[PDB]
RNA sequence: GGUGAAAAGAACCCCGGGAGGGGAGUGAAAUAGAGCCUGAAACCGUGGGCUUACAAGCAGUCACGGCCCCGCAAGGGGUUGU
RNA sequence: CAGUGGAGGCCCGAACCGGUGGGGGAUGCAAACCCCUCGGAUGAGCUGGGGCUAGGAGUGAAAAGCUAACCGAGCCCGGAGA
RNA sequence: GUGCAAGAGCACUCAGGCGCGCGGGAGAACCCUCGCCAAGGAACUCUGCAAGUUGGCCCCGUAACUUCGGGAGAAGGGGUGC
RNA sequence: ACCGGAGCGCUGUCUCGGCGAGGGACCCGGUGAAAUUGAACUGGCCGUGAAGAUGCGGCCUACCCGUGGCAGGACGAAAAGA
RNA sequence: GGGGAGGUUUGGCACCUCGAUGUCGGCUCGUCGCAUCCUGGGGCUGAAGAAGGUCCCAAGGGUUGGGCUGUUCGCCCAUUAAAGCGGCACGCGAGCUGGGUUCAGAACGUCGUGAGACAGUUCGGUCUCUAUCCGCCACGGGCGCAGGAGGCUUGAGGGGGGCUCUUCCUAGUACGAGAGGACCGGAAGGGACGCACCUCUGGUUUCCCAGCUGUCCCUCCAGGGGCAUAAGCUGGGUAGCCAUGUGCGGAAGGGAUAACCGCUGAAAGCAUCUAAGCGGGAAGCCCGCCCCAAGAUGAGGCCUCCCACGGCGUCAAGCCGGUAAGGACCCGGGAAGACUACCCGGUGGAUGGGCCGGGGGUGUAAGCGCCGCGAGGCGUUGAGCCGACCGGUCCCAAUCGUCCGAGGUCU
C-alpha cells in the first residue's frame, strides 16, 4: 500500500528516477492508494539533464505496485515494485519512455497517454 | 413480504455473465406452514413455519400434530415471518426468483468476551516509550470531579459475537430446489450449522 | 443436510476437467483477459508460476513471471474465464510448491536449479502415441 | 472463543509429548493404569491410535511408532503379541473407565486405562 | 495496601449476604446393580463395580 | 498467679490412629476436670417469634393497623404494615 | 628494507569487579533485587587475613558523601517530667 | 567428554547432582515473557527510547585528518559445508 | 556507557493491528494477608450548603443478592501538605 | 456614544481543601453548548448565469497527514465538500507520557565581600500492580407474574443508526459581447465510516510434512529420540481465528414544523403571509431500518399439555405424601462459554475417541534394485505420513438409574 512516505521509482524518463509519495487525491482520509490513483510527490531522485530537477515538488498518477490488485473478475497480480507514471498541474505524464508492464484496469480509469505507448499492457 | 427459513453453509465464487462472485449456499428445505396468527386473536399476520425432518422419540408432546394437520416437526422446531401469509401448502425453496435482492436474520456466531479495542476497537497504544501493561487498556472512562458519573453504555470490554440480526440487500442468482438450496450475494453471518431465514428486500419497501 | 462436502462437490457443476496437467515447476505461455471496454481479447501471458492453492473449486494458481521492467505475478482463479491458459515447458524437479525464494534471485541461479524431468516428457510422449493407438483401438 | 480446534493440554509441548508416550509405555508394559480425567481422554484417543497403527507388523510401524517411543522388549511384546489378539478388533483397544472419590488433598476424578480383550 | 482501600469496615449484612451466595451442593448418588448401596452417577464403585466388575480389591 | 478441705486429680466399657469425648466411678459440687473459683463486654455461632423479594435509607420518632407471646381485669412485652 | 624480540595506567573478550540506557518487580525473592544490554577489562587492579584512625572528630580521585539500613553532625544512658 | 580459530565460552552431554515443599481443569478479557507478519518504512515520539539488521573466521580493500602509534575491523565487498 | 543535528541499511516506534505461545488470572482442591475502618438500609438531574451531596430539597431509575471486568466520584489511601 | 448578554481569556475577593485536589501540552475515551466551518434551507444584494457578500433557520452527521518548536498560542507544506469557536480540576498520571516542571549534583550567564541566592540559562534526574460502596459493561443464581408446564410471539420503553464527494447524460442548450457556464430528473465511481463473512487475496496455525547443524543415547551402519526456547534452526502450511481481502448499511417513503414564500380576509370601505381557515417548506422533529426488551410488578397474548382429593380443616384459608404434562442430577459434550448460563445429543445414538472413503499439507520418505572409490543418483513412487475438515461406521465411553414437580383462591 502507498502511504505518504513511500519511494516511487519512474516506469519513464521524464527526467526523475525515483520519488516519495505525497498524499493522494481522493478523500482527505484516503490515506491509501493503488493502481491508477491519483498521487501528489516529491521527486528525491532526478537523473542530472532532464525537464524535472531532483526534489522538485510536481504530481504523479500510480501503476506498478507491490500490492497486489484484485480485479472485479476474480482475477489478479501484483508487480515488483512501485512505479508510476508522473504529471503536471494539468493532468498529463510529462515524459515519454515508458517501461515495463501497466495495468489495462487504469486504461478505463481514463489515462490512455500512456497506455497508447504502453509496452506491455497487464 | 414473502419468506422462508434456512441453513448455513459456503460462499464461493460462480462467474455469472462474465464477472466472478463470492456465494452464500443455504438450504432452504421444506418447512411446515403450520397456521397462522391473526390480528383478532393477537394483533396482526404471522405463518409458523418449521424445516428440516428428524424429530421422533425426542421431542414429541403436544407436537401441534395437535394444531390443526399434524404433519410432525423438523429438527429445526419452528418460527414466523412478520406479515406473511402464503396460500397454505408446507412451502420450499424457489420461493423466490433468481436474481432478486432481498434480506435475512442470523445468528451471529459466538465469540466471548473479547477485547476493548477489539470489541469496539479503541486505540490503546503505547508499545515501547509508554508501558508495558496498558497495552490493551481503554485508557480514559470519565470526568473530574464533575459531572463525575460514569456512563450507562460507556462502550465496554466485554462479550461480543452470540448475537442475531436481520440484514438487508443480497443477490441470489442462484438455486437449486432439486436439492433445496438458495445461492446468493454471499455474506451471511453464523456458523455452518446455524439459523437464516430469507425475508424480502425494502430498497423501497 | 449431511455432508457438507457432498453440497459443495454438487456445487461443482462448473467445472473444467479438459484443462492441462501441471507441477509446480516452470509452465510458459498464455492464460486470457479482456483486453478493452468490448473484452473480445485473450492475452497470451506467459510466466514461471509458484503457488498452487489447492481446494478444488477455489483451488488457485500464482504465476510468477518477468518482463520489460522486472518481476510480476499472475494469480488465476483455476476455473473458467481462462479460455485456454496451456502452458509450454512444464518441466519439473523443484523442492516443495511455493517458490518465493526465487522471486529474490532470478538469473543465471535460477536455470542452475531448474531442470526437466525426462521422466515427464518420455510421459507425453507415451501419451503422444499411445493417443494414435487410441485413435486406433480403445 | 480461541477454541474451536479443540485439543486437550496443559504443560510444556515436551512435557506434553513425553508424558503421552511414557503413559503409553507403562500401559503397554501392563494393562490398567489409574490416572486423571483429561488425561485418561485424549490419552485413551492417542494409545488406542498407536495400537491401531501397531496392529499391522511392518518396518514403518515398527521404527515410527518406536520412533515415538523407546522400548524394544516392548516391541517384541507389541508387534509379536498384542497385536494379533486385538487382530479382529478395528475400535478402540482400549477404554478408560472413571473412578469416584478423587485424588485427595485436591479433589480430581479418576480413571484407568484397560487392555480391553 | 495501595490506593484502592476498603473505605470503611463493611457491615455484617454484607457479610452475611456475600456469603448469602456461598453455601454448598449435596453429593449426587444413585445405586449400584448387581450389589446393595450407592455409586456416585457414572462410577464403578472398588466395593461394588460397573458391568464385569474390575478391581475390588480391599479388606 | 488461685481446682479442692484435701488429688479423692477420673480406672473399666464404648467410637476413634491418636486427640477428644460419650457413660460409668469420685467429692458437698466436675457450670471446680487439670494453666480448671469467678466468666461479663465487644464477639462468632445454632433454635425460635415478628418482619423482609415495586423499593430512595444519621436508620429513629408520633399514631394507627397486622401479628405472636405473657395478662383476672386493666394492661404489658415485643415486632413492624403505613 | 628484513627479522627476531614482546613493551604498554595497550586494545577486543570469560570468573572478577563494576552499573550505563531499557524493563521487570512495587502489602517484592529482596528494608535496593532478577532479566537485556553497557563498561573496565595486566592495573590508578580485583581480594580472605591482622592493626589503627570515631562525633565539631575521624574518612573522603570531593556530594556537605560515610561512620551498624533516617548524617548539614552517630549509637547508648544520664540533666530530663528541658 | 565430543565440537567451533581458540578458550575456565557455548550446545550436548561424562561422573556426580536435582525436578526449585501445594495440584488438578478451563483454554475469557486483560498483564508478564517469546516468535511470524502482507504493504509503507521514523510518518509515532520530548528522544531510533526500545526491539530488530550486522555478527565469528579468512580474501580484497580503507576517506579526511594526524602528534605517524593511528585512524581500522574505517566504510565497501567475496567466500565458509560435504 | 557524556548533549544536539543529518544521510545509509533495518525493524511492529507509528498506520492498524490479527493469530498463536507458556505463565498469572477464571472453575474446582489444601491454607490464608494487608493498609483503611463512627455507622450505614450507600443510584440520578436541577438547584442548595462556609463555595464540589446517596444523606437537604422540587424531583428521577430501578425486585433481593451476587460474579467477571473498566476505572469517574466518594474533595481517593499513602502525611498531623515535601 | 450609550445599553447588554456570554463567565471561555486576563485582573480582583479568599471560603470547603495545609490530618494533599499532583500544575504544561500529547496518548486515549469522550461528552454537553450554538454565537455553525462543510453539508440542507430560504431571505436579500452596489446578485446576468458561474462564484461571492450578508441575515435569520437548522447539531443530523462530519471536521485530515505532516515539518519545526517541550510548547496549547504559532508558522509551513500536501490536501478536503470543509480544515469550527467553546464548557467539564483550562476533562480523563487509583489510565498512559513524567518530555515541560520550582529538588539536592555539576557547569554557565548574574547579584553579593562571601555561605549562597537571581519570573536567567544547561545536562542528566524513583508517580506507589489486588477496587470497599457508588458508577458503569456484560453473566448468573433465588424469586416474582394469586392452576403446573412447553413453544410461538406483541412492542410500551429504550439503545444503535443519520457523511460526502468525483466525472457524466440532459446541454455548451438558458442567461452572456465574449470568457464562461447552470437549475432539475437521472447516472457511474471513490473515500471516511458501522455491521457480516473466508469464497479468492494476503497474515496466521507451539509438532501437520520436508531440510540441516553441535550432540549424548538405542544398536556399529542404516534408522531414530530428546536436548539446544518457554518449538534447536530454517523451508511450508489446513480448518478455526483475521484485513488490506469480501457482501452490506447511512437511505427510498408517510406526517407534523423552522425561518421563508403564498392563498382566500377582516378589523382599518383601500392593503396584507394573520389574529379564523387552506397550502409549500429543511440532512433537522416522528415513523418507515436493526438489536435488546412484559421486573412493561399492567408482569401481556397465541398454539397447545396434564389434570382435579390423594391426608387433618365440613363451614374460612392453611396444609400434606406419592403421582400428571413435565423437569432436575449425572454424563457425550458443543463454531456456545470466565464458573454459571445457553445449546446440542445420551444405547430408542452418530456426541466424543477409534476406524475407513472424500478433503487438505508435504514432495518419491523405511527398505529394496541398479551406477560412481565417494558426496549422492536413477527406479521402486506423487509415495509415505497425515491437527482440527466432510461423512460412513456402535468398535469404546454417553451405565444402572435417582430426586422434585398440577391434587386445581375468589368475585
Amino acid at each position: 500500500m502507498i502511504q505518504p512516505q513511500t519511494y516511487l521509482e519512474v516506469a519513464d524518463n521524464t527526467g526523475a528516477r525515483k520519488i516519495m509519495c505525497i498524499r493522494v487525491l481522493k478523500g482527505s482520509n484516503a490515506k491509501y492508494a493503488t493502481v491508477g490513483d491519483v498521487i501528489v510527490a516529491s521527486v528525491k531522485e532526478a537523473i542530472p539533464r532532464g525537464a524535472v530537477k531532483e526534489g522538485d515538488v510536481v504530481k504523479a498518477v500510480v501503476v506498478r505496485t507491490k500490492k497486489e490488485i484484485k480485479r472485479p473478475d476474480g482475477s489478479a497480480i501484483r508487480f515488483d515494485d512501485n512505479a508510476a507514471v508522473i504529471i503536471n498541474n494539468q493532468l498529463e505524464p510529462r515524459g515519454t519512455r515508458v517501461f515495463g508492464p501497466v495495468a489495462r484496469e487504469l486504461r478505463e480509469k481514463g489515462f490512455m497517454k500512456i497506455v497508447s505507448l504502453a509496452p506491455e499492457v497487464l | 413480504m414473502k419468506g422462508i427459513l434456512g441453513v448455513k453453509v459456503g460462499m464461493t465464487r460462480i462467474f455469472r455473465d462474465d464477472r466472478a462472485v463470492p456465494v452464500t449456499v443455504i438450504l432452504a428445505g421444506p418447512c411446515p406452514v403450520v397456521q397462522r396468527r391473526t390480528p383478532e386473536k393477537d394483533g396482526y399476520t404471522a405463518v409458523q413455519l418449521g424445516f428440516l425432518p428428524q424429530n421422533p422419540k425426542r421431542v414429541n408432546r403436544p407436537l401441534k400434530g395437535h394444531f390443526a394437520k399434524a404433519g410432525v416437526e423438523p429438527v429445526r422446531i419452528l418460527r414466523e415471518i412478520r406479515d406473511f401469509n402464503p396460500e397454505g401448502d408446507t412451502v420450499t425453496v424457489e420461493i423466490f426468483k433468481p436474481g432478486e435482492r432481498v434480506d435475512v436474520t442470523g445468528t451471529s456466531k459466538g465469540r466471548g468476551f473479547a477485547g476493548v479495542m477489539k470489541r469496539w476497537n479503541f486505540a490503546g497504544g503505547p508499545d515501547s516509550h509508554g508501558a508495558h501493561k496498558i497495552h490493551r487498556h481503554p485508557g480514559s472512562i470519565g470526568n473530574r470531579k464533575t459531572p463525575g458519573r460514569v456512563y450507562k453504555g460507556k462502550k465496554m470490554a466485554g462479550h461480543y459475537g452470540a448475537e442475531r440480526v436481520t440484514v438487508m440487500n443480497l443477490e441470489v442468482v442462484d438455486v437449486i430446489p432439486e436439492e433445496n438450496l438458495l445461492l446468493v450475494k454471499g455474506a451471511v453471518p453464523g456458523p455452518n450449522g446455524g439459523l437464516v431465514i430469507v425475508r424480502e428486500t425494502k430498497k423501497a419497501a | 443436510m449431511n455432508r457438507g462436502a457432498l453440497i459443495k462437490l454438487v456445487e461443482s457443476r462448473y467445472v473444467r476437467t479438459d484443462l492441462p496437467e501441471f507441477r509446480p515447476g516452470d509452465t510458459v505461455r498464455v492464460s486470457y483477459k479482456v483486453k478493452e471496454g468490448n473484452r473480445t481479447r485473450i492475452q497470451d501471458f506467459e510466466g514461471i508460476v509458484i503457488r498452487i492453492r489447492r481446494n478444488g473449486f477455489n483451488t488457485t494458481f500464482t504465476v510468477r513471471k518477468v518482463s520489460y521492467g522486472v518481476g510480476v505475478e499472475r494469480i488465476f482463479p483455476l476455473h473458467s474465464p481462462l479460455i485456454q491458459k496451456i502452458d509450454i515447458v512444464q518441466r519439473g524437479r523443484a523442492r516443495r510448491a511455493k517458490l518465493y525464494f526465487i522471486r529474490n534471485l532470478s538469473d543465471r541461479e535460477i536455470r542452475r536449479k531448474l531442470r526437466a524431468d525426462r521422466k515427464r516428457i518420455d510421459q507425453d510422449r507415451a501419451a503422444e502415441r499411445a493417443a494414435k493407438e487410441e485413435a486406433q483401438k480403445a | 472463543r480461541h477454541l474451536k480446534s479443540g485439543r486437550k493440554l496443559n504443560r510444556h509441548s515436551s512435557h506434553r509429548l513425553a508424558l503421552y508416550r511414557n503413559q503409553a509405555k507403562s500401559l503397554l508394559t501392563h494393562g490398567r493404569i489409574t490416572t486423571t480425567v483429561p488425561k485418561a481422554k485424549e490419552l485413551r484417543g492417542f494409545v488406542d491410535h498407536l495400537i491401531h497403527l501397531a496392529k499391522r507388523g511392518d518396518l514403518h510401524a515398527r521404527r515410527l511408532v518406536l520412533r515415538d517411543l523407546q522400548d524394544v522388549k516392548l516391541v517384541r511384546k507389541l508387534f509379536d503379541e498384542i497385536a494379533p489378539r486385538y487382530r479382529d478388533r478395528q475400535g478402540g483397544y482400549t477404554r478408560v473407565l472413571k473412578l469416584a472419590e478423587r485424588r485427595r488433598g485436591d479433589g480430581a476424578p479418576l480413571a484407568l486405562v484397560e487392555l480391553v480383550e | 495496601a495501595k490506593h484502592p482501600v476498603p473505605k470503611k469496615k463493611t457491615s455484617k449484612a454484607r457479610r452475611d449476604a456475600r456469603r448469602s451466595h456461598h453455601a454448598l451442593t449435596p453429593p449426587t448418588l444413585v445405586p449400584c446393580p448387581e450389589c446393595k448401596a450407592m455409586k456416585p452417577p457414572h462410577t464403578v464403585c472398588p466395593e461394588c463395580g460397573y458391568y464385569a466388575g474390575r478391581k475390588v480389591l480391599e479388606v
